[PDB]
């Protein structure tokens, strides 16, 4: 059993803690505490072999951001489609990962949550895409911890990017 | 950041880290507040101070830090152990003053998972003697919670070996009595997808899990380590578990159940120096005698738990 770290990052309030109670519990977190630190641990079936996965759930702001970097593996960059602001956060992220790991072949994947209120979506789905195309062919995905839209397969495919 | 900080872990590994207001004179309540739990899920659970080989409950009105700063001597006092090899940390558990009959009642997703981990924990490490058929009924529960439904083509031959048994039966079987159940849990495992009768959500499942956990006599169990001597003298390692339905001695070696009194059908003293305590076995004719450093809290926890009972 081969053990992953995952690190999900992105600014406060887009859904962090939510995607990942919802994947490791199977609840959805309606109130919002915002976070210092979680970590939680689940065992799933990825390409039929069984992983141990240690997701790591991290603060909006606050500061040992470069801790969390150098020894995750995969790193989940989380925006919400609702807020401007936390989209246009996650260049400044991207390029410290790439920073502290000397290297662009980082498993990587673009996070859009919050597509459960497609009324009052700011941020598109195309400029989502054009992200990540930018971003070296970077993973896109977007998704929903309220009606579990797209949230298993976000820590799956950080999973296949680590085993290549 | 401008503020202090301690890791709450449970038993599966995981953290959550919440803020400390007052420092190291923040009280289990105060933390207990910190956390994402409502009342609902509180009234369960309390905080747990525990190293490799001794695990305390705290109460409301404890300052936990301090608990920590002061270990190596709550060591000394307690157990015969040196204090360096044993660093404790923080644990978010059940309750061992929790009634049976309202841990039943239970509803809430998140309080059923925090229980079910315990539990599971508790069965792998050994702790929960049952019959060989109620733990192939456990053992195929797990495979569905963990591994999802049963599928031929992946888990009816060459799945079951003994990494995968690792996780679903207790480790003082593994070795011994497990290699012949596989064919015995994957015929329950079969039977638990291929059912519609059966709520596959999955804190129904945990649930499930729990009934059967229900009936084990050291569920639920705080476990002391103590010395019995046989009836030639040779020390026996025991451990002595206490929980709401009586007393419970284990062979602190192999796990195997010595004995088990409900409350009721036994009585207990405290010994003259503390360091044991001697349990009369009533309709038995039998009495036997335990030595620990621990004997005070035994005895305390068994008035207090005996007390609860109507
Ligand atoms: N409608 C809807 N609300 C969501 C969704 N995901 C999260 N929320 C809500 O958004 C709020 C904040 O969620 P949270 O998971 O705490 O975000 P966070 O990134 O962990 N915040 P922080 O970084 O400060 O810890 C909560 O009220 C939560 O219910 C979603 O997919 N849909
Ligand atoms: C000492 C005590 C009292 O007075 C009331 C309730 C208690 C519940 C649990 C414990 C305990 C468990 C392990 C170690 O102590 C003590 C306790
Ligand atoms: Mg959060």
């Amino acid at each position: 059993m081969r053990e992953y770290k995952l690190v999900v990052l992105g600014s406060g309030g887009v859904g962090k803690s939510a995607l990942t109670v919802q994947f490791v519990q199977g609840i959805f977190v309606e109130k919002y505490d915002p976070t210092i630190e979680d970590s939680y641990r689940k065992q799933v079936e990825v390409d039929a072999q069984q992983c141990m996965l240690e997701i790591l759930d991290t603060a909006g702001t606050e500061q040992m951001r470069d801790l969390y970097m150098k020894n995750g593996q995969g790193f989940a960059l989380v925006y919400s489609i609702t807020a401007q602001s936390t989209f246009n956060d996650l260049q400044d992220l991207r390029e410290q990962i790439l920073r502290v790991k000397d290297t662009d072949d980082v498993p990587m994947i673009l996070v859009g949550n919050k597509c459960d209120l497609e009324d009052e979506r700011v941020v598109g789905k195309e400029q989502g895409q054009n992200l990540a195309r930018q971003w070296n062919n970077c993973a896109f995905l977007e998704s929903s911890a309220k009606s579990k839209i797209n949230v298993n397969e976000i820590f799956y495919d950080l999973v296949r990017q680590i085993n290549r | 950041k401008p503020y202090e900080k301690v890791r709450i872990y449970r038993m599966d590994g995981s953290y959550r880290s919440v803020e400390l207001k007052h420092g190291n004179n923040t009280t289990v309540q105060q933390i207990m507040e910190g956390m994402r739990l409502s009342q609902e899920t509180q009234q369960y659970f309390t905080i747990w101070i525990c190293s490799e080989n001794l695990s305390l409950q705290l109460k409301p009105y404890h300052k936990p830090l301090q608990h920590v700063r002061d270990w190596p001597e709550i060591l000394a006092e307690l157990t015969n152990l040196d204090p360096q090899r044993e660093t404790p940390q923080l644990f978010l558990r059940r309750d061992v003053r929790l009634p049976l009959e309202v841990e039943k009642q239970i509803e809430d997703p998140l309080a059923i998972l925090i229980l079910f981990d315990e539990a599971r924990y508790n069965l792998l490490k050994g702790f929960y003697t049952a019959p060989d058929a109620k733990l192939i009924t456990l053992a195929s529960l797990l495979l569905q919670i963990v591994y999802g439904n049963y599928e031929s083509k992946k888990h009816k031959q060459g799945f079951l070996n003994e990494e995968n048994l690792k996780s679903i039966v207790p480790v003082t079987k593994l070795k011994s009595k497990a290699p012949h159940w596989t064919n015995r849990i994957l015929h329950e495992y079969k039977n638990l997808s291929t059912s519609e009768g059966v709520s596959k959500e999955m804190h129904h499942l945990q649930r499930m899990f729990l009934q059967n956990c229900w009936e084990i006599p050291t569920y639920g169990a705080a476990f002391f380590t103590g010395q019995i001597f046989t009836k030639n003298h040779k020390v026996i390692p025991v451990y002595v578990g206490v929980n709401i339905k009586g007393l419970h001695l284990l062979n602190m070696e192999t796990k195997a159940l010595l004995i088990s009194l409900k409350y009721g059908c036994f009585m207990w003293q405290l010994g003259d120096t503390d360091t044991c305590f001697q349990i009369h076995s009533m309709e038995n004719k039998m009495s036997f005698i335990v030595h620990t450093k621990q004997a005070g809290l035994v005895v305390k926890l068994l008035m207090k738990l005996n007390g609860q009972l109507m």
